[PDB]
């Protein structure tokens, strides 16, 4: 998601961050404990690259 | 608006069924660990000793050390007060105090101590060697590991029945027939009388979906769960035979063997036999007993009221 | 594909072996070409996909009539496009498919 | 005329089914939170101590601090009155009052205090160190979380049965047949005798919607709900063994184990063992006991009437 | 002990075997099952479907 | 003791005979069964299959 | 706008006009679409 | 999109069949997630019931 | 992310059914040993003497 | 990216593009395929 020397390449970093608490699974924040929210949030990974590609 | 956690780039998630399966498995593993650990904590507290004020022994450390398998030594120190000397190491001629691996501060170490022996009517000596069991052929923690496997499987079945047992009412109709939404709105609220046409057919188009196992599977599984906990306790020293005798329960009525669980409790009571040698050398009355009862506010009131004990099943 | 592969994955792998590319094509990039994409190619049952199916699943088994062969194999590859092969490997699944085809070849011909 | 809240441009609401499902989910989550917090709430009050008037000790803060995991120091201050000195923030030769992390005011800090130790028969010292459990292998708050998950699933199933189980009587006829309106009006009011003709026969055109689970599912789910709250209490120190011994309930009569729940309570009573060291040092009678009774007006009158306790099962 | 060991084989084989589950029969990728299970597992007093999947 | 020996011969034969099992009928290498057993043995409130496994 | 008083969660939906949208996704599932999109991102970078 | 490059020989038969199909399911949500899987299923059904559709 | 033990080149494992059957067999043998040893353990303590 | 704040074991998957793959494994199962691969490793050493 960065332009180096006038060339743009998309690298997928895999920095690992671990949280101590397990996800509650019973809090009202997790609605229905379904799958779709993950699919909705996946495509936000490409926003910075999309903006930089549009500028390029 | 609604609240959700901040976006963390985690990738796609597996469906709800896989989440539920992993949650059930993790619950089973957690229960097994919890019950094994809790039995480990409960073990040292089973046997208790009378007349603790007589000597400075700190019986709790003694019981813990015995349960981990040490050959604890108790006896008179340089102060002249009976206390837990160091544990004997390695070897099972009279022990001349050079074999004790002392744990007391340095100034409280007897210059000349001799093990009390059954020769000489235990009338001469300084210390006493205690072992957990008179003859030991079993690792007591292996028995706990043996039954926690059987307890973990039952919980895995009992929890799976809780998550499975969910009931619902299912309406069958065309995919967007707006009569159903109106019908549900009336039915959920108060509606003694609902008027429809012949094509909704309430007898067969409305089907109740149940667990099909609530009547029998849930009841029979708890019966078998309590059996396994009963077998675990009887195998170890854990028992409630004092209350069972008063209540009048029987071997057939309560699915257990009194004679079997009685002898298991005797294994550790007779392990503390060397305390009679201490009782005979110094004029003391220290007698091990099973800690059957945790004293309660009602028990204290019952003793004063004199209305104490009883109850026939 | 949680346990074993799907027919789509095998066909896509063989098509990639053939050297085809779905995105860049002839110096103009399309995300969904609708002509060179692997999907919208196995749905139209191109010649490449038919060759791949005849090479892998129905191992060299061809009905004499051309239209019968094309329609039967198109139906087979369309019905189970996303289904996972039952057996551990593609050879066992191919053998089972070939056996079922050979046994019912007369009924297929008539129907 | 009618009242309706001021127009709020929220948008378009989802149907009744989605609203009801969300309400049930929030109800389940709320119950889980409530019960977990309630168990955390009354955990500190399980153990109580006698002869509280002897020393100015503030037993409530003692129990709360012990449950939270601190190592509370209890001993004599510069005033000469036993109280709660500061805790010790270190893992576990005599403690010399420097290790105490004091919380009492400055004028109460002892200049020179020594821990009471079992050497010399606890006859010298100034303070003692208490810990929640003798051997600490398990997290109590995790045990509450493990069973609150199983109790939350049951309430989802129990509440989903109450909402679902709604009965109504359905009339099948033509969509605008006015004979239904006259029929319902007569039926709802008093009508011993109704006159119709053959084209609407009550055997087939009048059907009833039922839960089909009120007979069995409502009973079984509650019975399984009572088991988990009983299993959770026995796992912790919570018990009613003082009453059970008098009534005479057997091991199989009440689906629980007595030896397991007795030893579980013994973990916390024996955890307060250092209080025996205080008694020997300064002549005092402070003994922990499970707070099994909440004093009632009936109980206070039962003491004077001399009629206390009894019964059988 | 030989007769007691045989019973434990039979008693333990019954605990492992006795596991209950509810099976949904439908098409191998029919997404109506995933929405059905999600509703059923969570609270759902009333579920709406059509005739082509009858719970009986 | 002759009458007691015969009863024990019948009582022990019933212990060794009385062993229960769950039997899955399918094609000889249908890898669905292995997946099905893996789910069933562990926790699995809901299992999704096709019509051809026919659990009843 | 989204003004409201009660805090019922996730029951209010808002209509909007979708001027353009392309449903032609050449994969058998959303997962395969995202994998294809990663490949396309790499080749678009190259292009 | 749906009947991917599939036309019946007759014009009237093709028009009536496809328009009845797109009318009966005009407002129904789509199965099998993606469009292409549904298109494959529709093509399979059409190619399988070609003779019956043609004669009916 | 997830944790897995360090790679040990043990080979190919048998399926879940065989593992479960072996576990049950070892459980039975372990119980037999435990109960026999326990009876041998508390046999000497059946008889006790006064004074 | 793999940033996580709540830990649930083995429920998150990430797509990736499989540029090449060879499913033509002339074996009736994975076990026999690995045996064949051992044989092929010896043959390749010789060649």
């Amino acid at each position: 998601m960065y332009i180096n020397n006038g060339r743009i390449n998309y690298n997928n970093e895999y920095g690992y961050r671990r949280g101590i608490y397990r996800e509650p699974f019973y809090s009202d924040n997790a609605d229905y404990n379904t799958n779709s929210k993950s699919y909705y949030d996946y495509l936000a990974r490409f926003n910075g690259f999309i903006f930089e590609l549009c500028d390029f | 608006n609604d609240y959700i956690g901040k976006n963390k780039d985690v990738g796609l998630k597996v469906e709800l069924t896989e989440d539920i399966d992993r949650r059930i498995m993790e619950h089973r593993n957690r229960f097994r660990r919890l019950i094994f650990n809790r039995y480990v904590e409960f073990l040292p507290l089973l046997i208790n000793y009378t007349n603790q004020n007589s000597v400075g022994i700190d019986f709790l450390q003694l019981e813990i050390a015995l349960r981990q398998g040490y050959q604890v030594v108790v006896g008179k120190a340089r102060n002249g007060v009976i206390m837990i000397l160091g544990y004997i190491q390695s070897m099972y001629k009279r022990l001349t105090q050079d074999d004790i691996t002392f744990i007391i501060p340095d100034y409280l170490r007897p210059d000349y101590a001799l093990e009390i022996e059954y020769y000489d009517n235990c009338q001469s000596g300084d210390f006493i060697v205690l072992r957990n069991k008179p003859v030991n052929l079993n690792n007591d923690y292996q028995i706990i590991e043996h039954y926690c496997d059987e307890l973990a499987e039952i919980i895995l079945s009992r929890f799976s029945l809780i998550m499975q047992s969910k009931f619902s009412k299912i309406f069958l109709s065309d995919i967007q027939d707006e009569t159903i939404n109106q019908f549900i709105n009336k039915l959920y609220n108060g509606a003694p009388f609902i008027k429809t046409d012949k094509y909704i057919d309430p007898e067969e188009d409305i089907i109740d979906l149940g667990s099909d196992f609530v009547t029998t599977a849930l009841v029979e599984m708890k019966r078998e769960y309590q059996n396994k906990v009963s077998e675990l306790s009887n195998f170890l020293g854990v028992n409630s035979l004092a209350v069972d005798k008063e209540s009048g329960v029987s071997d057939t009525e309560a699915k257990s063997n009194r004679s079997f669980t009685t002898s298991n409790s005797n294994i550790y009571l007779r392990g503390r036999n060397p305390f009679e040698m201490l009782n005979r050398r110094f004029n003391l009355d220290i007698h091990p007993y099973y800690d059957d009862e945790a004293i309660s506010e009602m028990d204290i009131m019952n003793l004063k009221t004199d209305n104490f004990g009883g109850g026939k099943v | 594909s949680k346990h074993t592969t799907t027919l789509y994955e095998i066909i896509e792998s063989e098509l990639q072996r053939l050297g085809l590319n779905e995105f860049v094509n002839n110096d103009r990039i399309h995300f969904n070409d609708s002509k060179h994409a692997f999907m919208q190619k196995m749905l139209y049952f191109d010649d490449d996909v038919k060759q791949i199916v005849d090479h892998m699943f129905f191992k060299g088994f061809m009905f004499n009539d051309e239209r019968i062969d094309r329609y039967f194999k198109e139906s087979f590859t369309l019905r189970f496009l996303y289904r996972e092969i039952g057996r551990q490997t593609v050879e066992s699944f191919a053998s089972q498919v070939l056996y079922i085809t050979m046994t019912h070849e007369d009924y297929i011909y008539r129907v």
